[PDB]
């Protein structure tokens, strides 16, 4: 962390929003973005996880203060009911999200604009992971920017110093 | 024994045309098959027609005057093009023995 | 450029000065002048070493209309003022069409411009040339063909004798020994002979 | 060879024109639309062949009595330069073909409304074949039909002494 | 180097004026458009690095002085939030670019006109690298052109000269 | 060479004016349209070639004596800079292209009427060769035709001669 | 015996230039072949022209001035690239005997 004091932040990073909301909802239900070496220890019977991997697409305006990003959801578990309950559970909880505020532990409360859909609910086939059942489904969730002001004089005046 | 070869040499320009002329002729023998068994056909799939490819290993004796990226014609009437350096062209790491054969891996086409 | 701002505000900023920091300013007329301007379309076309030459020949035009222009942060400023001839009265044409260049000689007989080439003789006859560098020591060739147009540049010409007199491409009759000598002039399929004498 | 008598021919076959009349025109180099074994035994030496194979592509109507297909022009020979010459007088006799008439020796004459182009010259790079230089290019070539007459009729009447 | 005197340069190579500009930000992290030995050699600790590759994408008129490409943001360290943090200072140091001047070791100071997003921030899976943690996007970079003047006349004499 | 005397050509083959202008323009430099072995002898140290490979797009008209073709341009040399600097030499002797002539050894002289821009540069990841930089770029290069008179007559007095 | 080999050594910075320049000479053999057949040639296929590709196994007196990420050129005039780590770097397990030897798997290009 030796990043210039001047610059605090840029974006919000919805997928952590996600995942930290996720988790306080139901702590339980363990959330996330990755994949925990204690989940992989055991497959016969996994806790329920809900997973989010940023996808492409969507454009980004500085000037509008507004981005969007095709985050997708993907919940695997040990039943195909399970499986689909949970899907309908997140997206009962993601699209009819218009103008809604939630906080995070770093101090910023994020605002969620919209949460679109793209693609249906994926049952992939069982690969590497043959009792663990897992839906794919992608959502297009619009979020707004923290602080959009400009850092065009630091850089400025950072280039007049060095060269001049 | 041996059966003579004849070896054609042409190196391609910038303007990509190939200009082989006769380089003399050369003793060698085929070898289709690294052990045992025999090297599989190759199928063009690809290719609108039918073809077929072939990787044989060539023993010739050591200083000849065949090089790499030449075409080798044999006795019948197919014609095979050989490519890569020569194989186990050096003597004896340990005493300095000297087998004079090196193995060439030549394409068959036809 | 000054011709483009000049066509563009219809004025005549010939006696606008740059300030001595490079300050300037275009200034539109307080009455609009309806200055006229002489245009000239040329365009190009390449045959080999001898082109085609093509232009609108107009003797008067003026400002039509001015698109509304674009200078947005996807490409530079977009002048593209519609103009409209008009019809000029000293010269007594408005618009005209012209082909030119030495290319176009080759294809004119083909466009059905007057008449075909079947016909070529070397205008002069028997010329003299002095061996001496004196007054008359070079002479230029021109052959003329049933058309009524020159046919030098294009049409190669061969001395048949160059001991007595050789000629170039460019027609040069110089003489090297008196005496006669017999020129051939071709370009694709016409031959012309021709006799030059030389004399001291 | 038991084709019905009352139903002739349908179309012209026309990479046959096409490979008939380049033999015609120069008999001493061969061409055709398959991989003779007798040019495959000499590869150093080969003598240039112009192939044509059918590609998809184009509509047909039956009613207006026009055909069209994206037949290919695929040229082999020893030498860079060959190929491209080949290439360049194969182009010179088919884009300027607008109406224009050819006999086969059927005893038909077919007629060539337009041959298009879709793609350019295609080196490819020497893969089985190394000495032989090969080009491939595509042609839009629409030509017309021989007959279009309806053959409702007899099946029909085929129909109703089987059936009825 | 034996390139003519009288051509000095076409381009401005976005790419060295952004490696160095982030270099000259922030020295302590390096930055570049290589994999150097050196960062290689150590891979559970990896020195943040920013990669720009050029990717195909975007027109080019030489009459508007406009040059653009699709040049990625790759950024690679040992920590998610790391890479994320440093991908978000990279977008707010380049999204909010509207005419905006830096000045090379070459002497020449180059203007960024726009640069735009295409794709988000890509969390590629951990292939040969495991530890590392490495996010790409894709930015719509227009730069302006040093140098516009046209070479048409020393091309024409050096022909007139080899050939008339 | 047995083609028929009543046809000289059809096409400029503008891949061989660009590569003996480029060869002309600096002979120190060798480039063309190949993989010379002498070249392929050295690698660690390569002397720098520029080579044209031609890509399909681009459609062509015998009427308005037109043709066109989408050449690529691939620069290959020891370095990366050099690379990028050639390819700019490179771009600023076609971009720039807007009617201009050039002679060749076979006597005619070639028109060349726009030199376009498809796709950006590519640094292309070094595969089978490792020490040596790649960059590829294609072009959309529109020539004129040398000779667009059509070869009717003779095809139909040779299919009269030989059929009737 | 042994025959001398000319080693390249350079690092690639961040401008992704290479800078080799001579690092002196290495004892090496080679070898085309891990038993008692030899390495099939590649082809470049979608490379446009022809070359080939091989890997082989090069053979040096340990503690050499050779490593990993250098250019090799032969007597002959073709140049190789060595890449990754030795193999076989180490002693004895049980009793801590040294033989000296360590392979290298050399890329051949030319």
């Amino acid at each position: 962390v030796v990043l210039p004091d001047w610059y605090e932040e840029a974006f919000v990073n919805v997928e952590n929003l996600f995942i930290d909301m996720f988790t306080d909802l139901l702590p339980d239900y363990e959330s996330g973005c990755w994949a925990p070496d204690d989940w992989l220890a055991d497959e016969i019977e996994v806790k329920p996880t809900i997973w989010f991997f940023r996808l492409p697409g969507g454009r980004v305006d500085w000037d509008g203060r507004k981005d969007e990003c095709q985050l997708q959801v993907m919940v695997v578990t040990g039943s195909r009911d399970d499986s689909w309950r949970l899907m309908d559970f997140v997206r009962a909880m993601l699209l009819p999200m218009q103008g809604d505020k939630y906080k995070m532990a770093d101090g910023y409360t994020a605002q969620i604009r919209c949460a679109g859909e793209v693609a249906g609910p994926q049952l992939l086939t069982p690969g590497q992971r043959i009792d663990t059942r897992v839906v794919t489904a992608t959502f297009k969730v619009s979020v707004s920017m923290k602080s959009a002001k400009n850092y065009k004089q630091k850089l400025y005046e950072l280039w007049q110093a060095l060269r001049g | 024994n041996d059966e003579t070869l004849t070896v054609y040499r042409g190196a391609t320009d910038n303007k990509g045309n190939p200009n082989k002329q006769v380089h003399g002729t050369v003793k060698g023998v085929f070898a289709w098959g690294p052990g045992t068994s025999t090297n599989k056909f190759g199928r063009d799939r690809n290719f609108k027609g039918e073809s077929s490819s072939l990787t044989a290993e060539l023993y010739v004796k050591r200083g000849a005057d065949l090089k790499a990226r030449d075409r080798i014609r044999r006795a019948n009437g197919e014609e095979y093009s050989v490519v890569g350096h020569a194989a186990w062209d050096q003597g004896h790491p340990f005493d300095g023995f000297d087998f004079g054969y090196m193995v060439f891996q030549v394409e068959a086409v036809n | 450029q000054r011709n483009v701002l000049e066509l563009i505000w219809t004025q005549d900023f010939s006696n606008i000065q740059p300030s001595e920091f490079g300050g300037i300013v275009l200034e539109a007329p307080k009455v609009p002048k309806n200055i006229y301007y002489r245009a000239i379309l040329v365009g190009m076309d390449d045959r080999n070493d001898r082109p085609i030459w093509l232009y609108w020949l107009m003797p008067k035009v003026k400002l039509d209309k001015l698109d509304n222009q674009t200078l947005n942060d996807d490409n530079v400023i977009e002048y593209k003022p519609t103009l409209k001839a008009f019809r000029d009265d000293v010269v007594g044409y408005s618009v005209a069409q012209g082909f030119a260049g030495p290319g176009w000689r080759d294809l004119v007989a083909t466009a059905g411009f007057g008449e075909a080439l079947t016909a070529l003789t070397i205008t002069p006859g028997s010329p003299t040339v002095t061996v001496a560098t004196g007054a008359s020591h070079t002479a230029q060739l021109l052959v003329e063909g049933d058309n009524g147009i020159n046919y030098t540049p294009d049409v190669v010409f061969t001395s048949s004798a160059p001991d007595k007199a050789s000629v170039s491409a460019a027609g040069l009759v110089t003489g090297v020994a008196a005496g006669s000598a017999t020129i051939t002039a071709t370009k694709g399929a016409l031959t012309a002979t021709a006799t030059v004498t030389v004399t001291a």
